[PDB]
């Protein structure tokens, strides 16, 4: 798109923020992450959007706060939360900034409508 | 297609 770049994207270490490692955060990497990562329409939220490449310069225009899967994973391997609600916060950021981007019917919105289904159904059985 |  011609000096179009990206965003730095979102940390996922931070050395001087408070961290734990819960049953239900070990829950979120092995089951709910796992389970969604595998999914045959993981692929676009497995990384970063990169607007430069899917030439979409209004991305980071309208989505001011991006998250992804593959931050989120790399924030659970390496024990970034306090709590189990940290994490499913990001994951309701990353579907609703498809669904705000996006428009209902649109692949990736059925892409991200599959997913979701799925995180709910496992987020369900998240131990206390 | 089309992602917009």
């Amino acid at each position: 798109a011609m000096g179009s770049t990206n965003p730095p994207p979102p940390e996922t270490s931070n050395p001087n923020k408070p961290k734990r490692q819960t049953n239900q955060l070990q829950y979120l990497l092995r089951v709910v992450l796992k389970t969604l990562w595998k999914h045959q329409f993981a692929w676009p939220f497995q990384q970063p959007v990169d607007a430069v490449k899917l030439n979409l310069p209004d991305y980071y225009k309208i989505i001011k706060t991006p998250m992804d899967m593959g931050t989120i994973k790399k924030r659970l391997e390496n024990n970034y939360y306090w709590n189990a609600q940290e994490c499913i916060q990001d994951f309701n950021t990353m579907f609703t900034n498809c669904y705000i981007y996006n428009k209902p019917g649109d692949d990736i919105v059925l892409m991200a409508e599959a997913l979701e289904k799925l995180f709910l159904q496992k987020i369900n059985e998240l131990p206390t | 297609g089309g992602k917009a």
